[PDB]
């Protein structure tokens, strides 16, 4: 579970991304689909070259339900149920793949917030990036 | 694989007494009705809305048999299961956008359909090889993917 | 979350494996030394070698505790709050070690309970296992 | 690995920018600290109290050296890890009982640490190589478990 401590860390780094995160969501896309290419059998119907307007696209929506995520910090099963019933149900995505992402999303950040991503943001960020792959997962069977 | 002539011949004389039109269709079965996100590739299939209509479902079964088939197949080549899968790895890569995931899945479930028809014979020792058997599977299905 | 039907599967399969919970207990950690040796290095203190009372009386111990959450399963959490303790503070396990076991039980449950071990079954004990790894895990961090 | 040779010279042009003494202590102590249980082999170590405790600590950041030292050895034999990792593979399993799930998540911190040292300059396709030598590092030390 997020300690106090953790949320603070979320809120402050995350506020920090600020007006970036769509971009940065479309680069921790990149960032998968080249080191983790097993990733890509679940986007056969995008264009992943880069630069792609999908994936730019598809990186805007990804950072979007994070930044809600961090908004509702104390009630998240409920601010993520609708998108936790579209993986279960809809995409059907391979529980194994969620770690993949907040990997890359972990990367990404320390790549742009060097001041920010101290060891204890660095364990805050993991874990929250842990209970949002819990939650897109909870309904999957 | 990295099997000894010990697990080797365990592994091989087991799979002698297996009836894979029977094991195939239960494992793809039990497969779909463990891990139901797996039933993303078989829309086309028809009801999967039940274990029962699982199970039933003939297209299900003949699939089944279709999979342990070529696993079958694989065993005479334990040496190159690399070369032997080659094409069928492009194929779930290129064709059918399958994530090697499920490679893995398949093959726990394969072990525990063995365990449940052989009892007392799928020994601890037995399943160690068969183990490896499925890892070595998935890992050769698994490496054409780009 | 384990549905009503799935705690109605796990009580009626568990239900049957009785006084062979111990046996089944020691007979999985067996399976799981030989298949994934890796999980050995957990028990260096341990005889390791077949049939050592070191992994009877262990397997009797893990095999207990299954029951108990059997018995708790709709209070797991707090069934096992101890053990949840034990593990994430003392014995520190890695969180993947706990799907090896939990695949090694199912393998060693399939392999006496033919009757019992249907494919909705199948399903439930999975899910069921699951959730105790994540109870297990949960204060890991 | 599988290193096409712009792989190979992405990963050493970049390897001889790195203070190994200083990523070395910061990737073995963002380890203790953000995955907590592998603090289980270092309780000699004194106090792990705290992130500062933890980062701070002259034996954590000494092992670190060590680590990280073994870790650019491995990076002159790309070719042979497995071969340049036996002993100390023996060494993690047989003396230390080091889980090899400890070696997946440290390089995973490592990777983590690059970007957060050298910002956009840890490109996609450069840390798509540095994935793939993470892994193979983690597999030659697991190699000889047993
Ligand atoms: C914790 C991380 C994740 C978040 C926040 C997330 C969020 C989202 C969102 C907001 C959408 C768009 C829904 C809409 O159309 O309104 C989406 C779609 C999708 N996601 Fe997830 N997702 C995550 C993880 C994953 C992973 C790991 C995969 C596969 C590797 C995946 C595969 C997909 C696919 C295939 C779509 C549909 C895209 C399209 O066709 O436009 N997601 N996701
Ligand atoms: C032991 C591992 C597996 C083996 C040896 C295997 C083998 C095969 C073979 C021989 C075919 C025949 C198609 C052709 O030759 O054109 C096939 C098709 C297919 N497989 Fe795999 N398979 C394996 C695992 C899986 C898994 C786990 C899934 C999904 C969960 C999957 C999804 C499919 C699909 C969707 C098709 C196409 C069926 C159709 O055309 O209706 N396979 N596979
Ligand atoms: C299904 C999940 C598990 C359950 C219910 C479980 C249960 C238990 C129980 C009841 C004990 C004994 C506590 C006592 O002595 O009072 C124990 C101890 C222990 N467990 Fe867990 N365990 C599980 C998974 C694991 C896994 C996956 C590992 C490592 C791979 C592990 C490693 C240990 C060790 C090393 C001990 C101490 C053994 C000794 O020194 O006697 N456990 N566990
Ligand atoms: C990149 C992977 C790693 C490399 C190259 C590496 C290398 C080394 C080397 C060269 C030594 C000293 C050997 C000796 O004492 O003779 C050592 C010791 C040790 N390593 Fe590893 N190591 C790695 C990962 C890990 C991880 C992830 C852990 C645990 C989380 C770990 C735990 C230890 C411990 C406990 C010692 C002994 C410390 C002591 O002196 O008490 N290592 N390692």
């Amino acid at each position: 579970m997020l300690s106090p401590a953790d949320k603070t860390n979320v809120k402050a780094a995350w506020g920090k991304v600020g007006a970036h995160a769509g971009e940065y969501g479309a680069e921790a896309l990149e960032r998968m689909f080249l080191s983790f290419p097993t990733t890509k059998t679940y986007f056969p119907h995008f264009d992943l070259s880069h630069g792609s307007a999908q994936v730019k696209g598809h990186g805007k929506k990804v950072a979007d339900a994070l930044t809600n995520a961090v908004a509702h910090v104390d009630d998240m099963p409920n601010a993520l149920s609708a998108l936790s019933d579209l993986h279960a149900h809809k995409l059907r995505v391979d529980p194994v793949n969620f770690k993949l992402l907040s990997h890359c999303l972990l990367v990404t950040l320390a790549a742009h917030l060097p001041a920010e991503f101290t060891p204890a943001v660095h364990a805050s960020l993991d874990k929250f990036l842990a209970s949002v792959s819990t939650v897109l997962t909870s309904k999957a069977r | 694989v990295h099997l000894t002539p010990e697990e080797k011949s365990a592994v091989t004389a087991l799979w002698g007494k297996v009836n894979v039109d029977e094991v195939g269709g239960e494992a793809l079965g039990r497969l779909l009705v463990v891990y139901p996100w797996t039933q993303r590739f078989f829309e086309s299939f028809g009801d999967l809305s039940t274990p029962d209509a699982v199970m039933g479902n003939p297209k299900v079964k003949a699939h089944g048999k279709k999979v342990l088939g070529a696993f079958s197949d694989g065993l005479a080549h334990l040496d190159n299961l690399k070369g032997t899968f080659a094409t069928l790895s492009e194929l779930h890569c290129d064709k059918l956008h399958v994530d090697p995931e499920n490679f893995r899945l398949l093959g726990n479930v394969l072990v525990c359909v063995l365990a449940h028809h052989f009892g007392k014979e799928f020994t601890p020792p037995v399943q160690a090889a068969y183990q490896k058997v499925v890892a070595g599977v998935a890992n050769a299905l698994a490496h054409k993917y780009h």
